[PDB]
């Protein structure tokens, strides 16, 4: 949902 | 007619041990709470108590393994709550999450409560950590228990069981927990507006799809509204109420409207990218204030920049005191209510 990594 | 309001800063404890900037703050709920003083809109409210949600009560939806590995966190070392966070989706848990967890589902509960007997007409919950992500036997995306199902089954427990609560999830993020909670029922309706991107957003799941109307009985009563290609904004949050919220609503005629409000489709969220305003925020509430004789709980779900959920649901709380709204179409939206239109008009004569 947070970070940018894509599935989060 | 009375509007309550629930907020209690022990919900501001649960935190991020590692980044304390996370956008998931403490501060989005005394903001939140500052703004509405700002407004004048907390002296015309009746403030509800917090309290919190029993064990027996979170089992209303979530396993008996979930709520005890939740419940086991609150006495970890840091070492043990960063392993227990790295084994959920976006989690991050402190020694006060499982507390938090809990204020956040009772504050609904008791406005739930008070709606239903009369106490109240309408309430609003500033409440943390959110709810919408959580399952059934696990937490997920900055949250550990579903409030707003826990609120809609709470609610059938000191009603009936046959108790229609429709949930309208606005947040960005389709609130899988809720959809899987309540995919077999017909007693809650369940309509959610999310960016989708073909799957490519999160929660990164084809079950957020238009397609997914519900299972068994439940066919008809899961109502999926996403969003591709498009940073949308007020005319398209308003069309899909106009073609898809407000008439499903009508037909099913709730007894009590839950918002599983999240602000993270918000003009100047860092996680939404999307452009409602605080005005549009406001028309949707005053929508909605017309289902169920004007029975709404707003719960407080997503939205991370501090000013614009603070303006936003501030507006939506000016609505649910009875003040008038305020002044007010991308093609790839229109794309989206169509193709939701076609896969639920077998189950909605007013579609
Ligand atoms: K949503
Ligand atoms: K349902
Ligand atoms: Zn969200």
């Amino acid at each position: 949902x947070y970070x940018x990594s894509x599935r989060v | 007619p009375i509007t309550g309001l629930v907020y209690d800063q022990r919900m501001m404890l649960h935190h991020n041990m590692w980044d304390s900037h996370h956008p998931e703050l403490p501060q989005r709920i005394s903001r939140i709470f500052s703004r509405h003083e700002e407004l004048r809109l907390l002296s015309r409210c009746h403030r509800i108590p917090a309290r919190l949600a029993t064990e027996e009560e979170l089992a209303l939806c979530h396993s008996s393994k979930h709520i005890s590995i939740i419940k086991s966190s609150e006495h970890m070392k840091p070492r043990d709550l960063n392993r227990l966070g790295d084994e959920y989706n976006s989690i991050f848990i402190s020694n006060e999450s499982y507390t938090c967890a809990l204020l956040a589902a009772g504050s609904c509960f008791n406005s739930a409560q008070a709606i239903l007997t009369g106490q109240v007409r309408n309430a609003v919950a500033i409440v943390r950590p959110p709810g919408h992500h959580a399952e059934k036997d696990t937490a997920c995306g900055f949250c550990f228990f579903n409030t707003a199902a826990l609120t809609a089954r709470y609610a059938q427990s000191i009603t009936r069981e046959s108790l229609r609560v429709l949930i309208v999830d606005w947040d960005v993020h389709h609130g899988n927990g809720t959809q899987h909670i309540f995919e077999e029922d017909d007693s809650v309706l369940y309509i959610s507006l999310h960016r989708y991107e073909d799957g490519a957003f999160f929660p990164n799941s084809e079950d957020a799809n238009y397609d997914k109307v519900g299972l068994g009985k439940g066919r008809g009563y899961n109502v999926n509204i996403p969003w591709n290609g498009g940073k949308m904004g007020d005319p398209e949050y308003m069309a899909a109420f106009h073609h898809l919220v407000m008439p499903i609503a009508r037909e099913f005629a709730p007894e009590l409207v839950l918002v599983s409000a999240g602000f993270d489709a918000a003009r100047g969220d860092p996680l939404g990218g999307f452009q409602v305003t605080p005005e549009g925020y406001a028309h949707l509430t005053h929508q909605l204030m017309s289902l169920a004789a004007g029975r709404v709980l707003i719960i407080l779900e997503g939205g991370y920049n501090l000013t614009s959920i603070s303006e936003s649901m501030s507006m939506c709380t000016s609505m649910l005191l009875g003040d008038s709204p305020p002044s007010l179409l991308k093609t790839s939206a229109t794309v989206s209510i169509n193709n939701v239109l076609r896969a639920h008009a077998p189950f909605w004569s007013s579609l």
